[PDB]
RNA sequence: CCCCUGAAAAGAUAUCGGGGGUGCCCAAAGCUCGGCUCAGGCGGGUCAGAAAUCCGCCGUAGAGUGUAAGGGCAAAAGCCG
């Protein structure tokens, strides 16, 4: 039977947490202020799944283009196609590697 | 039952989650530990013999049962139930399947050939690795010849080559 | 505690000081917080900006600071709460803070509570704090008229109970029935001290 | 012999034992009007407004559903507790079984029908009612486990024990404990 | 169409492959605010009992969350108002 494609269709491992990470996450990711040109890493937080980007963007590095209210507009790539991810900071981490 | 060569080799993943398997057969081995099992009396025994697998493969439940019967009967007769401890060390967790046309086993089983080929349960086997202990004996050094004979008889019932290792406890 | 699968809550949660569900909603504002906390004897008012490595307190004071303006009322009543907000408000304004959001932690937002008196004092110093119009205590309570009325009734009913329940008031030389008069004196001294500072 | 002077004082001023509260309960099965009579009895017995207690689950064999009131209980404090407690002890006869004491300083005893209490009258309207009277004893510092902010555990030495509970009922309340 | 597995730690991935589910239901089972803590166990308590309401202690979730499966959730995403 063909693969089904719901928005979260092969995400058991990705959305699972170890026992020591159970419960609410810390709030420091909320407090980073990103400006255009900043580099961020998409690190999905499973306790806020409805605002999380698609599983294909986990671990990708994007560039902040701007803000939309409280979300950040991030320019990234899936293979060769440019993608625009709009997401809240709880699903973002600063990329220190350049 | 098919010849045991049909299920000897490890050809796929283990099939053991009985909550997903309809009609998984019940284990037909009544006991796994024979002789004197209480830990206090086993302290008298000072020797250990092991029937060790030489190859990887699957041992059917009925072969383990046949091996258990011949060895335990021999030890009971010649050594005495108070003078040895014999343990069948592996459990037949893996469920075997067969693709045969049958009635009273589901509608898909009525389609002939390789259409809907996933088999219905046919038995159980233990998946073993090289060096794995199949049978484990604790005995007194005076009975070494008898214990080796009992394990030689057990080996003749098993689908893979084995070897007997004798060591002190 | 018992076993490796036990998840120990956050340190501030198991101490019972931080409500992290409410704190998250405060941080989403991205505005400075007016933190107001109540102790048995004092009140604390802080203007705080949240940073990823830890909060930064722009201005923090408790009600001990009121002795620097010759306050002789109780340390943490409604009147003292208002004066604390005024001092914090002017100090916060001198540092560039124009707007703040009230943060009461685990205290209840009962109307007329002392937390909203600190807020009222902060508002009058020029720092805007959004609020509803039915929680600030009445000006009579801020002036301590509820304290003075209680003591006056106590004196004419049981003069000894007046002496015990306000022993520290008598020691300081300010009888409780004269609190509204003194509160205006202290409030004037605080306001004049900072408008002049702001002017210079 | 009032609430503030009913205190068992040991050799430390802050380790005193007093009646923290007295709770009176009546467990009626289903009815509202049946409950209403029991609710009226408690108001006139104790002088305090009783609170309706709703069923926690739906028990078919008892004919109760979750959320409907099947209970009436009132908690008594300070002076209303001491006054009613004295009456309740008399209805039993200043006798409490030793086994009725728990290890944590709670004492509960039953009243089969409320007429043995002084000051009440056999009334064919309210009927006949039973009662559960629970008394709690506490040393100072119990607020540490009950306050909203910075809640923590009370130290073991500051907790009321079974022995301190029986002594309070014998030495302070003058009750025969058996 | 949807979930887990197959699927080989980025992504994609088939078979008349395996285990299931969907063509609804709910004016609340939807929104928000506040309070509270669940399953279960123990001690005491009038009928009363394994199980009703009451007092206390323990209780990492062993409960609940309409509905498959997987994931999430404890001053809550559960329960009550
Ligand atoms: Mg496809
Ligand atoms: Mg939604
Ligand atoms: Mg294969
Ligand atoms: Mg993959
Ligand atoms: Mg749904
Ligand atoms: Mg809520």
């Amino acid at each position: 039977v063909k693969r089904t494609h719901g928005y979260r269709y092969k995400s058991r491992k990705l959305l699972s947490k170890a026992p020591r990470e159970r419960g609410m996450s810390g709030l420091s990711r909320l407090l980073y202020e990103y400006k255009p040109g900043d580099k961020v890493v998409i690190d999905i937080d499973p306790t806020f799944i409805s605002t999380a980007p698609h599983r294909r963007y986990q671990g990708k590095v994007g560039v902040v283009i701007g803000t939309r209210g409280r979300a950040y507009v991030i320019e990234t790539y899936i293979g060769d196609k440019k993608k625009i991810i709009i997401t809240t900071p709880e699903h973002l981490r600063p990329h220190l590697g350049g | 039952a098919r010849p045991a060569r049909c299920y000897r080799r490890i050809k796929g993943p283990p099939y053991t989650r009985e909550e997903y398997i309809h009609g998984a057969p019940m284990i037909q081995i009544p006991k796994f530990d024979m002789g004197t099992t209480s830990a206090a009396a086993r302290a008298a025994f000072t020797m250990v013999a092991k029937l060790v697998a030489e190859e990887r493969g699957q041992i059917r439940m009925q072969a383990l049962e046949a091996a258990r019967q011949i060895s335990s009967k021999y030890l009971t007769k010649y050594v005495g139930d108070a003078n040895y401890y014999l343990r069948l060390n592996v459990v037949p967790h893996h469920v075997l399947r067969e693709n045969r046309m049958l009635a009273m086993a589901g509608a898909d089983r009525l389609q002939e050939g390789m259409r809907l080929a996933f088999g219905s349960p046919a038995g159980r086997a233990a998946r073993v690795e090289p060096g794995q202990v199949i049978f484990y004996v604790e005995f007194k050094p005076e009975h070494l010849a008898h214990v080796k004979e009992a394990l030689r008889r057990a080996a003749s019932k098993l689908p893979i080559p084995t070897r007997i290792v004798v060591e002190p406890k | 505690a018992r076993g490796a699968r036990y998840k120990v809550p956050f340190r501030r949660r198991r101490e019972g000081v931080t409500n992290y569900r409410k704190r998250r909603k405060l941080l989403l504002s991205r505005k400075p917080r007016l933190v107001v906390r109540k102790t048995n004897k004092h009140l604390i008012a802080q203007i705080v900006i949240a940073r990823p490595h830890g909060d930064e307190t722009v201005v923090g004071l408790d009600t001990r600071v009121l002795s620097k303006f010759g306050w002789k009322g109780d340390e943490n009543n409604t009147s003292a709460a208002y004066l604390l907000g005024l001092i914090v408000g002017y100090k916060a304004r001198a540092k560039g803070i124009k707007e703040a959001i009230l943060d009461i932690g685990l205290h209840r937002p009962t109307p007329g509570a002392r937390v909203f008196a600190v807020m009222k004092g902060v508002i009058d110093a020029g720092v805007e704090v959004p609020h509803g119009e039915e929680v600030v205590p009445s000006e009579e309570r801020i002036r301590g008229e509820h304290v003075a009325e209680y003591a006056k009734r106590l004196k004419e009913e049981a003069p000894e109970a007046y002496k015990a329940r306000f022993s520290r008031y008598l020691q300081r030389g300010l009888p409780p029935e004269e609190l509204p008069s003194h509160f205006e004196e202290v409030k004037k001294k605080i306001v004049e001290y900072y408008e002049q500072k702001l002017a210079k | 012999m009032k609430w503030k002077e009913l205190v068992l004082v040991k050799d430390h001023p802050m380790k005193r034992v007093y009646i923290e509260k007295v709770v009176v309960n009546i467990g009626v099965g289903t009815g509202g009007e049946r409950l209403e009579k029991a609710a009226n009895l408690l108001r006139e017995l104790t002088g305090a407004e009783p609170s309706l207690r709703r069923a926690k689950r739906s028990i078919k064999d008892f004919g109760i559903r979750k959320g409907e009131p099947i209970g009436v209980a009132v908690t008594l404090r300070r002076d209303k507790a001491v006054e009613f407690l004295m009456r309740a002890l008399q209805a039993v006869g200043n006798r409490i079984k030793r086994s009725s004491f728990d290890e944590r300083g709670n004492v509960c005893f039953g009243i089969k029908e409320h007429i043995m209490l002084p000051g009440v009258k056999y009334d064919p309207a309210v009927g006949i009612w039973g009662m559960d009277v629970c008394v709690r004893l506490a040393k100072p510092g119990l607020r540490v486990q009950l306050r909203r902010r910075r809640r923590s555990k009370v130290g073991k030495g500051q907790l009321v024990t079974r022995e301190e509970a029986v002594e309070f009922f014998q030495k302070v309340l003058g009750v025969q404990v058996d």
